[PDB]
RNA sequence: UCCGUGAUAGUUUAAUGGUCAGAAUGGGCGCUUGUCGCGUGCCAGAUCGGGGUUCAAUUCCCCGUCGCGGAGCCA
RNA sequence: GUUCUAUCAGGUAAAGCCAAUGAUUAGAGGCAUUGGGGACGUCCUCGACCUAUUCUCAAACUUUAAAUAGGUAGGGGCGCGGCUGCUUCGGUGAGCCGUGCCAUCGGGUGCUCCAAGUGGGCCAUUUUUGGUAAGCAGAACUGGCGAUGCGGGAUGAACCGGAAGCCGGGUUACGGUGCCCAACUGCGCGCUAACCUAGAACCCACAAAGGGUGUUGGUCGAUUAAGACAGCAGGACGGUGGUCAUGGAAGUCGAAAUCCGCUAAGGAGUGUGUAACAACUCACCUGCCGAAUCAACUAGCCCCGAAAAUGGAUG
RNA sequence: GCAGGUGUCCUAAGAUGAGCUCAACGAGAACAGAAAUCUCGUGUGGAACAAAAGGGUAAAAGCUCGUUUGAUUCUGAUUUC
RNA sequence: GGAUGCGAUCAUACCAGCACUAAGGCAUCGGAUCCCGUCAGAACUCCGAAGUUAAGCGUGCUUGGGCGAGAGUAGUACAAGGAUGGGUGACCUCUUGGGAAGUCCUCGUGUUGCAUUCCC
């Protein structure tokens, strides 16, 4: 899209403003749908979760969230169909970029004199994706785990902060598959 | 903009109460009356709106100096900066809390002196502590009050803080 | 299901909670205001408490003289209209003359001339009088002020008769006369001003003579006969009694006492768990089952 | 919590809290509050002015102003009203107007009742006669000091309401 | 690009004290007249876009799109 | 000044407040119009849209509880006798005066007169707020430069050592010991061969996302003399030119379906075919060979990504 | 630097005392939708306090009712400044 | 062992549910000519006992959801002092002194001071 490159906004550096009722003029959020796949089920038929977890705590751009998701999402449909299992994206775009926008070209850019000077018109937004947070969380059934794994591998080339694929487990999938049937 | 001291400016503990302290305070605090030389905290109840000092004072411990009708004068010393003086604060008893530390202390002093009397009629520990006390001339106090309120206009912290 | 009332309370818990600990038991019961309390208490004049409605009411009255201390308040003397027939009196214990005499009984009882320490001159008794506009010596009132409680300043009224019985009792309680129950409104004699009557002891006397059936034992003068016996000087009571057998007791207390937790929650929980595993339907409140074993835990295992 | 199963009545049985006869129309459309006259006759005591608070969008800017009128009656005066009022709407008729809370209300012109039309300068069609029914103990939610909510235990039921009123002259 | 200056019906253009909005022309309907026109009675606006303050905003603030005027040195 | 008391920065789970946005299970009630029906001599039910309430996943104000952490606050008694107070001709202490009695530091330090440059800073560290950033701007808390030598950092205001009268000798700090340059071409061990590379920090010393059977090392699973992995060599009849579909599959476009007789092994087949028809190999099994093999996590260094201006360097 | 207010408006929009306690939601009232009004039940600070923010408070500081004038004169210890 | 008045601790003192101040130590209750009051005794209030325990006040219990408090279970976040400690860098890290958190179990559906003082 129209340039500003993301490194400038990459660092978790400035104070956090996301307050919609004070912050007027805030533009369109993204992703267009966060959980992709079924929605007639929750976890049931899918006894495997796979995650992508961040090594690096950073502000990831709103369009990068869509871009990483869309590369993953075509791998989901192009290899396992329309109403398959379910993927969840789980860090979302809190951090409104105000920041210098609309420069001019006299011996002013900064039009009033040079100034610039907050009350900046808004540019977009980023998500704070912090260390060990689960950016993508995907419930799947075991043969199609390797399919979700290439999809997460396609996802990681499209945000800045380095991440590792892991098959994710809280109470295993092997205290659940006991504790379930011990209290029934 | 020049600096000030917006007397009402930054106030969240200084006027908010916990969930557990909300609603009207029972009138026993409103009723409580103190004697001179009592050590009492100043720390507003936020749920009483009148008789309050200027908010910066809160969490300091003062000596009850004298009383005027309903509210009391409690003596405190300001802190930080240069050459700072004793100041007296007018506060109603709704924001002024008795020091339990001072009661505990008074008790711990009596306990000590019950033992001093016992151990000086048949007992032994110290010796050296018996030599000071017995000599002294006393008493109260306002020479040593002026002695207190001249180094607490402090010296080296004032020059240290006077440039950065 | 739907349903109202509970649901609009149980979610909004935190509010609850706050409602029970903003004030305590005498305000929760709805008894004592803590803004009138503060008005009257701050000075060390003692509270001249005179209760009479939704309390003890329509049957008896009480006057209590209350001081503050570190432990709680502390009543220094009290009088109940039920002790008022001890001194001879047997006509009604809720009325203006009863209230009046109950206030004398508290006031006579508070000095009673106490303790070593004494005090009966300049000039207690101020007689059981009849009275006009408060004769004292005279200018300053102390060591009792009227705590009306919940009861109103309603002009010419029985709380003021209790106040008047305090005044003619050797208590001095603050006053000015411009809503008050004056002289004959106990009965006594009267009257002045925009408020009216010029009879009220002696209420019932006017009524009784308007003929009809009511209580036995006569007439207007039977106020006078035993107001006159309550004019006499005779401190003090209460009382002599035999103490007390063993123990506590009582058949009411007993079929209520004592404790049972822990054990009884364990007997009931056992009953509940046995009731579940023999059926399984619903629990206590309100749902679940497939198939449980107590308490918060069962719900977490029935999701996934 | 309905505790019925004992050995019962006289505190349990229903009584009349109140009958409120209320008009709602407004000023100007019929008048000052002239169907006060009609209320005055039907009930037997004078109605008291209704002002409003809050919103209208529709004429009715003045706020503080006369708009309505009411008579809250009770003792014999409420019952005496019921007898005349009770017989006019027809009977019988119907569970729906009762709330579960055990009160019931109806409309009709003040001109219904024995009464002269001739005395009422205006008649006006309708507005609630409301009958508040309750048990003796109400006085706890009403009285000032020791207010306590009325429990499920105390609160009148439509069934109970229908019965006690169906017991009498309809 | 800075400091100044406006906008109200199809079009040109009045106006207020915070509670109330106009005119002329143009146009829509009759009558003139054989028919048009000249003339004669009749009619009809989210006060630029925009948010805020207030008991009540066409009217009082702030921003902006446009149309205007006036400045912008010693190179 | 550690220890006692207070209460407070603070920002994660929860509560009130509010929440963008997308992912929703169970289940009551709103509204609208339409469609269908049995039950019975209208009713009632059902369906097409919304909302309770059970309610999961993720930041955001206040409060808990902060945990924190620095702060930040604070470290004589009795009796006798007179006089007094405020608040019933009423109850009390407190105040006052008089008189007696009994009780881990270590000059870091008070007051007065008169005078100075100021009354424009900087940097580093920590915590920040703005700003893409900046040898930016603007604060907080502190140490230094300014106004501080001397020794180390090639040079070097503020990094390290270090705070200095002068001199003399001794030993050291930081840092260093191949030469330039005093002093080790020191010891035990291991990795690298790119001249990586001789570097705390720096506007100054670059190197990323991503990739790498380079090499070492650690671990786990499975496979092995009941002979593996690889290579080379050798065995495969018949049902039946497999059912669908389609010019056409018929092993070999696309899609069923993958069994068995006859058998010691012998899949309705792994890649090469002709428009389509036409052959060869191969699954599995066997020999020859003889010893480890394969899979997979994890980690180091190196390698790669890696283009700039008069002449080559880590001084 | 973010966010946003005051340069007014008030003799009642002050004072006190008695007396009352919400906003709001459900259920009920022919007509009325804006529909007040009238009723019942639940109802703790979510309401209400002229005005920012914020914080406060439920027989109140909030509500209702009467009365009242202390928005009186003169003085000020002390805090802020 | 304790109901009745006035209060302290003001989220261990709740929402909800089940026994009890009580033949002469309460509230419901009755009269309202009345003081008082309302529109209307409903509230308010002079007067007062025939009923009631049925409540309210409050007494024996119920932890159920709520929560104080604590026990295990999440040493995890976070942060003070110091490092020629690592990393290209955002960043981490050792050391020194500190250390919330959710779940489960648990205790808890009061406590305390003055009154009037009571059936046994």
């Amino acid at each position: 899209m129209g340039r500003r490159p993301a490194r400038c906004y990459r660092q978790i550096k400035n104070k956090p403003y996301p307050k919609s009722r004070y912050c007027r003029g805030v533009p369109d959020p993204k992703i267009r749908i966060y959980d992709v796949g079924m929605k007639k089920k929750g976890v049931d038929e899918f006894p495997y979760c796979v995650h992508l977890v961040s090594w690096e705590k950073e502000n990831v751009s709103s369009e990068a969230l869509e871009a990483a998701r869309i590369a993953c999402n075509k791998y989901m449909t192009k290899n396992a169909g329309k109403d398959a299992f379910h993927l969840r994206v789980r860090v979302h775009p809190f951090h409104v970029l105000r920041i210098n926008k609309m420069l001019s070209c006299a011996g002013a850019d900064r039009l009033q004199t040079g100034m610039r000077g907050a009350f900046g018109k808004p540019q977009g937004t980023c998500a704070r994706v912090d260390i060990g947070q689960v950016l993508l969380s995907v419930r799947c059934k075991e043969s199609n785990a390797k399919h979700a794994e290439e999809a997460l591998r396609r996802a990681k080339f499209k945000f800045p902060g380095r991440q590792k694929i892991i098959h994710s487990r809280k109470w295993g999938f092997t205290k659940f598959t006991r504790e379930e049937y011990v209290k029934l | 903009m020049p600096a000030g001291h917006g007397l009402r400016s930054r106030t969240r503990d200084l006027f908010a109460r916990p969930f557990r302290k909300k609603g009207y305070i029972p009138l026993t605090t409103y009723l409580r009356t103190y004697k001179v030389g009592e050590h009492v905290d100043v720390k507003v109840n936020g749920a009483v709106h009148k008789g309050m000092p200027h908010k910066f004072y809160h969490g300091r411990t003062g000596r009850v100096w004298n009383v005027t009708k309903r509210a009391i004068g409690v003596e405190i010393n300001k802190q930080v900066g240069n050459r700072i003086i004793k100041k007296r604060i007018h506060v109603r008893v709704e924001h002024v809390q008795p020091s339990r530390c001072n009661e505990e202390f008074l008790q711990r002093k009596l306990n000590n002196d019950k033992l001093k009397a016992e151990a000086k009629a048949r007992g032994e520990v110290i010796s050296t502590k018996r030599q000071p006390a017995g000599p002294k001339p006393g008493f109260m106090v306002e020479g040593t009050t002026i002695e207190t309120v001249t180094p607490i206009p402090y010296d080296v912290v004032n020059d240290l803080k006077g440039g950065y | 299901m739907s349903l109202q009332g509970g649901f609009v309370k149980t979610q909004k818990t935190h509010a609850y909670f706050k409602r029970f600990q903003v004030k305590f038991k005498r305000r929760r019961q709805g008894k004592t205001d803590y803004r009138a309390r503060i008005r009257l208490t701050n000075q060390d004049k003692n509270k001249y408490n005179t209760p009479k409605y939704r309390f003890v009411t329509n049957k008896d009255i009480t006057a209590q003289i209350v001081y503050a201390t570190i432990a709680g308040d502390i009543v220094m003397a009290a009088a109940y209209s039920h002790e008022l027939p001890r001194y001879g009196l047997e006509v009604g214990l809720t009325n203006y003359a009863a209230a009046y005499c109950t206030g004398l009984l508290l006031a006579r009882r508070v000095l009673t001339l106490r303790g070593l320490d004494q005090e009966y001159e300049g000039n207690v008794e101020a007689t059981g009088e009849d009275y006009y506009v408060e004769p004292a010596d005279e200018r300053r009132p102390f060591r009792a002020l009227l705590d009306v409680g919940l009861i109103r300043t309603t002009t010419g009224n029985r709380v003021f008769g209790a106040l008047k019985g305090a005044l003619d009792g050797g208590l001095d309680i603050p006053h000015s006369d411009k809503r008050f129950a004056g002289f004959k409104k106990d009965e006594k004699q009267l009257d002045s001003d925009i408020h009216r009557k010029y009879i009220y002891g002696g209420h019932v006397a006017d009524y009784m003579r308007s003929m009809a059936e009511e209580e036995p034992e006569k007439f207007q003068a039977h106020f006078s006969e035993y107001l006159k016996k309550g004019i006499d000087a005779d401190g003090m009571e209460s009382l002599y009694k035999k103490v007390h057998a063993a123990i506590r007791a009582d058949p009411t207390m007993a079929k209520s006492t004592k404790k049972e937790p822990a054990t009884h929650k364990r007997y009931n929980l056992k009953k509940l768990t046995y009731e579940q595993r023999k059926a399984s339907l619903v629990e206590r409140l309100n749902a679940l089952n497939s198939s449980a074993g107590a308490d918060d835990d069962d719900e977490e295992e029935d999701d996934e | 919590m309905s505790t019925e199963k004992k050995q019962l009545n006289p505190m349990r049985d229903i009584k009349v809290q109140k009958l409120v006869l209320n008009i709602s129309v407004g000023e100007s459309g019929d008048r000052l509050t002239r169907a006060s006259k009609v209320l005055e006759q039907l009930s037997g005591q004078s109605p008291v002015f209704s002002k409003a608070r809050y919103t209208v969008r529709s004429f009715g800017i003045r706020r503080n102003e006369k708009i309505a009128c009411y008579v809250t009656i009770r003792g014999e005066k409420a019952m005496q009203l019921l007898e005349s009022g009770l017989k006019v709407k027809e009977y019988e008729l119907l569970r729906r107007n009762f709330s579960d809370t055990g009160c019931f209300g109806f409309g009709i012109q003040e001109h219904i009742d024995l009464g002269m039309k001739y005395d009422p300068s205006t008649g006006i069609y309708g507005m609630d006669f409301f009958v508040v029914l309750e048990r003796a103990g109400y006085r706890v939610s009403r009285r000032r000091r020791c207010k306590a909510r009325v429990g499920i235990h105390q609160r009148v039921t439509k069934e109970d309401a229908m019965k006690w009123f169906q017991v009498k002259y309809e």
